[PDB]
């Protein structure tokens, strides 16, 4: 049966996991209260994608790819056409870089909303749960209007740029969105800097330092946590984000609570940076755009190379040139890299996915030692893991 | 005063607030009503709106 | 000899001893001896083969690949 | 022979006697399974961010009975929301068989009817959800809309009123026990509880550290 | 010889260790060659030169019956940066023996995704720390990823009939 | 001490109290919600649903099976040498292997396949989602067209300003397509 | 520990059975061909799966036991139980309450 | 007037999502018209009730 | 109401081709085909969509062409017709097969027209096309139906 | 009440606005087949619940 000894407990914290972030299990052993050790079990969700891309083509995996990081959905996208296209050499247009830096942003927002709402639950009130669904769910029908079906299965980005342009109603749409969701980003912060029974569970609860958020290696808002201020849309200059002005938020503490901010802080910049590429954007809204197109179609300013969706409308059998890369796209969680060397064919010869969510997770371990049991779930709560990035 | 001591103690002993049956902090797999199912549930499930009135 | 598009079925004796014994099972499955993997995109001394079995594809050599007429 | 895949004859008459009574009381046997049904929730793949989205309060859950329940006992309809590699095949087998008999699956999206963008070549990746459990709705989609799966509800609620009272014994499984004697050497449990205090992790270890 | 040498070719050549300098990138990166005995040297003078940022640990098939391939690319991370310097050092390893000694010592980063070199491939790295499979079940047999891995015929393997 | 502890306890019943107050706000706002079977929402311009086959419009090209991530859809032709054109016999996407990426319907240089607007396609058996082509050459259900279901609109298709689909009695998408064609 | 090669019809565990609950074991291997009944079995098949499931423990007794090789046992018999539906041997359970047709549809012999 | 299977139409109602978009209709059921839209990237067909479209000659 | 008998089957007797109108919430059609399986009716729930032409699947042998994927080729599995083979594995004391149309609301007019008179040309087989909705359950013929 | 404060609806489609919604809820764990865990006792499992209300 069930006895009671003396030595240390292991607590199987079982791949069921009813958690919003996937099915991982955690061999977690406790000593009454505190954990002394603790094995992340993952793979409960490999379905090798690097095996199914060595025989798509870049326009068959386009649909594979957002499904890693399926929290962000074009996130993935933005990586995988961009790999064969940096490595062609193949210009994107300036209206669908901008196109591209309006859906990495509201991904960005989706993805931070989609890690708050179980995140304040884990923490304590979860009334805000059921009301990030809804801010959730406006980002939804931009990407429904633009792209086709919600949030991912959105085959917006291409090699030549992105699939279409926007709709009619749209830039009209987040301002409506974007100029209301940036009232409630201030309620989120003072949901946990107020109410100092939160600050309690966040102070001080898997701390990881700078030195070795390097050494373990860590991107995004958890690199970014700990006072690193290493941003992949500022290091490398990212298809027109130097456009924009916008602050990389970090914070010197490396705690949960700093690791709380920096996402909500992420989230405010990204809005910036949404209102500078909307007021910014080349054609700017597309019946403005389309209507130029008609009263000077000829030859004018527009329906030019730039102000358009996509520069050439590539082939199926688009051969990827021959030659080693490494791509990197600043994901809401981390680095989303990918190692593409590709051979003559249509085929990559091998297509390495760097998870952001990857190398994140094997701090786990040790951010779990020393804390209580109730603190677990406030760890992986906020390393904001998705299950499915993890592994691939 | 005594009014608050009941309602915060009684609310402690029957509601769904401060209750760790729900294993979101994952200290148990769900609480001691994790094996029971059917009617014996039904005892834990409608027993507890019992305990609430 | 084994052109590319044509069925063919693989030899039990020069696959169980060379490197391609290293990364598979032992065990092999019988998918790889009856004679319905089409071959594609042979590079070199290799032939990629396409079996009616919906899992991934298999690099082998010409030596371990037999033509199922 | 003849036809292949074959459907066995019913011998039995399979006579289903009901009186005014018996279909009174078997029309709150099944209305009271359909209109209260639990979820477990469950999801391992994107699919149930799409399934949690009906939680939430732009689809409501909590609108055709359905509570969810995060424990097997106290469920009983399972929506397949993710992706089932052969991790977790284990794993959910063993969900299913620990609910209470009428249980209700429905597939969710492509990858729980046929594998679907995976059914192609993926060498850890069950080919739908039904080599593993038997289920009654399939709900095609990648990922299905929150409207799609309620209308997948909607579909399992007109299933759960045929179910006559008459055939609950037919929902327990049944036990064609064999057993076999073999000679194959149990190999110690690789995954011990032990990640941080293995005797790997203190130190490099002599003849790699002095090339360091 | 043939190829010239990049400003990490050069750095470790004035410290004794010659390494292959391959050409450069697509995206304009040193990627240079490593043998499976000098790799700890070399790793340790680029830790000790800057390079604090382990950045995608990942193993390469260079063909079928061909070497198997261990890239580790690696940058310099700092406080803030333009486009800083990145090198992808390149470890070949026989398909008879794939043993890459373990750079977890050097950079912790190389904990899982060394774990997912010898998960996919076959690739075992000598002084690792729980060098186990993460990604597949603990008890396969088989290497994925290479060119040359045979599926089994499971039944949750096979069509949907 | 003995008054210290009384007096502990206002300062906290004192913040439930004001707690309560917001959490009975949010009962005052009407339940921005989807009646799903009787209010169905209405699918975006885009949005793909489910494939729609022309019979007469497909010469056997098998683009869309080149192009699909799976390689789905099943063209079955011969090739009719009397006639020397390939006329199809039979065509089939099977559903439930479909992710709706609708690559099929993109690199299509006849436009026969298309997108439909209807997702509520859901069956008791595995097999009875491999449509026909004359099972795919269907109408698709039109939600507007139901004398059941009352259609609320999108977000990103509700004019400038409103952010709902329940107080709307009129109107249109939140700017125009053409009117600075007689305009400007 | 209970390794066991749990598929639709084929649950195959590593130990014995006393009414349900399942005793881990090293010499033994339990096997129930189809718990839910999706197919109409006689005692002239049943005896084919179980001379078929003597035949497969026998064969890979040489190997060692994990749940990597109890599921290649239970995708044998999975294969084996789909031959006997091919050959008209067993049929599908009409009894049942679902009817998915898991191992194929019914179909006639060259049209 | 009667709506030929094969000829543009465009839609004339404002309760309606698709409110002046155009293009070739497909399968004219006795009581409904399927529309082509041709819209961006993924075409789209949208049925009526064999009214409310206007034909573009 | 709520205690209804046995008049659904009795008006299956008579039309033959019923075409329920059901709520959409779903739940309250089966009811009336647990009736219909207690007086001796097997019952084959179809869903309308995935059906083609109804001649060549119900009455005929079709050739369902599986999903090859890529990886395998064109078969054809030839499926035996769905009204005659499921009329030969039904017992002789039992009566016939009703076909439960689920989602019949996107079939054609010239497809309820084939469903029925199919019941007058085959003996002991009957339909019930769940086309439409309304707040309570109510059926009609076939032949009313396509009239309006 | 707990809908109401998450804006979304509560119990429709049972009874007239989910009056039934506690009947059927409590009467299907009447109507499930409740089988005790394998490994487990039998007469302190049963009134395991019964003890609590
Ligand atoms: S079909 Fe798509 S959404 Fe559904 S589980 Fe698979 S990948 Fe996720
Ligand atoms: S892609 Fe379109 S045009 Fe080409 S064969 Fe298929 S249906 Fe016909
Ligand atoms: S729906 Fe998408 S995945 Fe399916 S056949 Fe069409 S293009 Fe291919």
């Amino acid at each position: 049966k069930i006895e009671t000894r003396t030595e240390p407990m292991v607590i199987n914290m079982g791949p069921h996991h009813p958690s919003m972030h996937g099915v991982l299990r955690l061999m977690v052993t406790l000593d009454g209260e505190d954990v002394i050790d603790c094995e992340p079990v993952i793979g409960y969700l490999h379905r090798g994608m690097e095996k199914i891309a060595e025989n798509r083509t870049n326009i068959m995996f386009i649909p594979y790819v957002s499904r890693w990081d399926y929290a962000a959905g074009m996130f993935n996208e933005a990586v995988t056409v961009n790999a064969p296209e940096k490595l062609a050499g193949i210009p994107v247009p300036k209206r669908a870089s901008y196109i591209r830096v309006i859906m990495l942003e509201l991904n960005r927002i989706a993805n931070h909303l989609l890690w708050l709402g179980p995140f304040l639950a884990d923490v304590g009130a979860q009334t805000p749960f059921f009301y990030i669904f809804r801010e959730r769910e406006y980002i939804y029908d931009l990407f429904e209007a633009a792209t086709g079906m919600r949030f991912i299965n959105n085959n917006y980005f291409r090699i030549g740029g992105v699939a279409a342009d926007l709709t009619y109603g749209w830039v009209t749409k987040c301002r409506d969105f974007c100029d209301y969701f940036l009232p409630k980003v201030d309620e989120y912060e003072r949901l946990i800097t107020n109410n100092p029974i939160f600050v309690r569970r966040l102070q001080g609860v898997g701390k990881i330092s700078r030195e070795e958020a390097i050494n373990w290696g860590l991107s995004g808002p958890m690199l970014r946590a700990s006072g690193v201020k290493w941003d992949l849309r500022k290091v490398d200059h990212y298809e027109c984000y130097d456009d924009f002005d916008w602050d990389v938020p970090v914070a010197t503490e490396g705690d949960c609570l700093a690791r709380y901010i920096v996402r909500i802080q992420e989230m405010r910049e990204s809005v910036k940076i949404i209102r500078q590429a909307l007021d910014g954007l080349p054609g700017g809204p597309y019946e403005n755009l389309e209507a130029k197109r008609m009263l000077e179609g000829a030859k004018s300013e527009w329906n030019g190379f730039d102000y358009q969706y996509i520069g050439k409308k590539l082939s199926p059998t688009f051969k990827i040139p021959k030659g080693e890369h490494y791509v990197r796209v600043e994901s809401g969680k981390g680095e989303l890299g990918i190692y593409l060397i590709g051979d003559d064919n249509v085929f990559p010869w091998r297509w390495k996915i760097r998870p952001p969510d990857f190398n994140n997770l094997q701090v786990l371990p040790q951010l779990l030692k020393g804390m209580k049991v109730a603190d677990i779930v406030a760890i992986l709560g906020s390393i904001d893991v998705i299950m499915g990035s993890v592994d691939r | 005063i005594g009014f608050l001591v009941f309602w915060i103690a009684a609310l402690a002993e029957c509601e769904r607030l401060p209750f760790d049956l729900p294993e979101a902090e994952e200290e148990l797999v769900a609480g001691y009503q994790t094996e029971y199912a059917g009617m014996k549930f039904a005892l834990f499930y409608l027993g507890a709106y019992v305990n609430l009135v | 000899a084994i052109k590319k598009g044509d069925l063919v079925k693989v030899v039990a004796e020069k696959l169980a001893n060379s490197l391609e014994a290293l990364a598979s099972d032992h065990r092999y499955p019988p998918y790889l001896f009856e004679g319905r993997g089409e071959v594609v995109d042979i590079r070199g001394d290799y032939a990629q083969i396409k079996f009616p079995v919906p899992t991934p594809t298999v690099w082998l050599r010409l030596d371990q690949l037999e033509v199922a007429q | 022979p003849a036809i292949l895949n074959p459907i066995a004859r019913p011998e039995v008459p399979q006579e289903l006697a009901e009186n005014i009574i018996l279909t009174s009381l078997n029309d709150v046997y099944d209305w009271a399974r359909l209109s209260s049904l639990w979820p477990l929730m469950y999801g391992t793949a994107c699919c149930f961010i799409e399934f949690a989205a009906m939680i939430g309060s732009r689809f409501d859950f909590d609108r055709f009975g359905l509570v969810p329940r995060n424990s097997p006992r106290q469920a009983d309809l399972i929506i397949t929301s993710g992706t089932i590699t052969m991790k977790m095949a284990p794993a959910l087998v063993r969900l299913y068989e620990q609910m209470p008999s009428p249980k209700y699956v429905i597939a969710m999206g492509a990858c729980t009817i046929t594998g679907g963008m995976f059914s192609s070549d993926s060498y850890s990746a069950v080919r739908g959800v039904d080599k593993l459990i038997p289920v009654d709705v399939y709900l095609p989609g990648c990922p299905p809309r929150p409207e799609a799966i309620m209308d997948a509800i909607v579909k399992l609620r007109k299933k759960i009123a045929n179910e006559h009272i008459n055939e609950r014994g037919n929902l327990a499984q049944t036990h064609r026990l064999f057993t076999a004697k073999h000679k194959m050497k149990p190999v110690p449990p690789i995954l011990t509880g032990q990640y941080l205090n293995a005797p790997s992790r203190q130190a490099p270890p002599p003849a790699l550290a002095a090339a360091m | 010889p043939i190829v010239e040498a990049g400003p990490v070719g050069r750095l470790l050549q004035s410290q004794n260790l010659s390494v292959e300098s391959l050409g450069r990138d697509a995206s304009g990166v040193e990627m240079i060659k490593v043998d499976r005995d000098r790799l700890l040297a070399v790793c340790q003078t680029l830790y000790a030169d800057g390079f604090n940022y382990l950045r995608c640990q990942a193993a390469y098939d260079s063909g079928p019956g061909q070497d198997l391939v261990s890239t580790y690319h690696l940058i310099k991370l700092s406080d803030n940066a333009d486009r800083p310097p990145e090198v992808r050092i390149k470890v070949f390893v026989p398909r008879d023996d794939p043993r890459v000694p373990s750079v977890y010592w050097i950079w912790k980063t190389a904990d899982w995704q060394e774990r997912e070199s010898y998960d996919m491939f076959g690739i075992v790295y000598e002084g690792h720390p729980n060098l186990k499979r993460i990604l597949m079940p603990e008890d396969w047999v088989g290497w994925p990823l290479r060119k040359d891995y045979i599926t089994p015929d499971f039944y949750e393997l096979q069509e949907a009939y | 001490q003995i008054t210290n502890y009384a007096k502990e306890a206002v300062q906290s019943a004192k913040y439930i109290g004001q707690g309560l107050s917001v959490t009975f706000d949010h009962m005052r706002r009407r339940p921005i919600t989807v009646q799903y079977p009787y209010e169905k929402l209405i699918p975006s311009e885009r949005f793909r649903g489910r494939i729609h086959f022309e019979f007469d419009k497909c010469i056997a090209c098998e683009v869309c099976v080149r192009v699909c991530p799976i390689n789905l859809p099943v063209v079955d032709w011969v090739f009719n040498k009397e006639l020397k054109k390939k006329e199809l016999k039979h065509y089939s996407i099977d559903f439930g292997v479909c992710i709706f990426c609708a690559n099929c319907v993109e690199y299509c240089p006849t436009n026969c396949l298309s997108v439909t607007e209807e997702y509520e396609l859901a069956t008791y058996d595995r097999h009875e989602l491999n449509y026909d082509s004359v099972a795919m050459g269907r109408i698709p259900y039109k939600v507007t067209q139901d004398p059941m279901v009352t259609p609320i609109r999108e977000f990103a298709y509700l004019p400038a300003g409103v952010m709902s689909g329940h107080d709307l009695p009129a109107g249109a998408q939140r700017a125009g397509e053409r009117p600075e064609a007689i305009a400007n | 520990m209970l390794l066991k090669s749990t598929t639709r019809h084929v649950h195959i565990y590593a130990g014995h059975v006393v009414d349900g609950e399942v005793h881990p074991d090293t010499e033994t291997l339990t096997l129930n061909v189809d718990p839910d009944n999706e197919l109409e079995w006689n005692e002239a098949a049943l005896a084919k799966v179980e001379a078929k499931f003597r035949e497969l423990v026998a064969n890979a007794a040489g190997e060692d036991l994990t749940e990597y090789n109890l599921r290649r046992i239970g995708s044998d018999l999975e294969h084996f139980i789909r031959s006997l539906l091919m050959q008209g041997e067993i049929g599908y359970n009409l009894n049942s309450r679902v009817r998915n047709y898991s191992l194929g549809i019914p179909r006639v012999n060259h049209s | 007037m009667t709506i030929l299977p094969g000829m543009t139409v465009k839609v004339t109602n404002p309760n309606d999502t698709y409110y002046q978009f155009q293009g070739i209709v497909q399968r004219i059921t006795d009581g409904k018209v399927a529309v082509l839209f041709e819209g961006g990237n993924w075409d789209k067909l949208v049925t009526f009730q064999a009214s409310e479209l206007e034909p573009v000659v | 109401g709520l205690l209804a008998g046995y008049q659904f089957v009795k008006d299956l007797e008579s039309a033959g081709a019923l075409a329920l109108f059901v709520p959409p919430e779903g739940g309250f059609e089966g009811r009336y085909q647990r009736r219909l399986r207690s007086k001796g009716y097997t019952t084959l729930p179809m869903s309308a969509p995935g059906l083609g032409d109804l001649a060549a699947y119900l009455t005929q042998e079709h050739g369902i062409r599986p999903a090859h994927t890529g990886k395998e080729d064109i078969r054809v599995y030839f499926q035996p017709p769905l009204v005659t083979y499921h009329l030969e594995n039904l017992p002789p004391n039992a009566k016939g097969l009703v076909l439960w149309l689920i989602d019949g609301k996107r079939l054609s007019k010239q497809e309820f027209a084939y469903l029925a008179q199919l019941t007058q040309t085959l003996p002991k087989f009957k339909v019930v096309v769940e086309v439409g909705g309304d707040r309570v359950v109510r059926w009609e013929p076939l032949a009313d139906w396509v009239a309006a | 009440i707990s809908a109401a404060v998450q804006q979304r609806i509560g119990p429709e489609y049972i009874g007239p606005l989910g009056i039934l919604a506690p009947l059927a809820d409590g009467l299907k764990l009447i109507f499930k087949e409740d089988v005790l865990p394998a490994n487990s006792d039998r007469w302190l499992f049963t009134l395991g619940p019964a003890v609590v209300v």
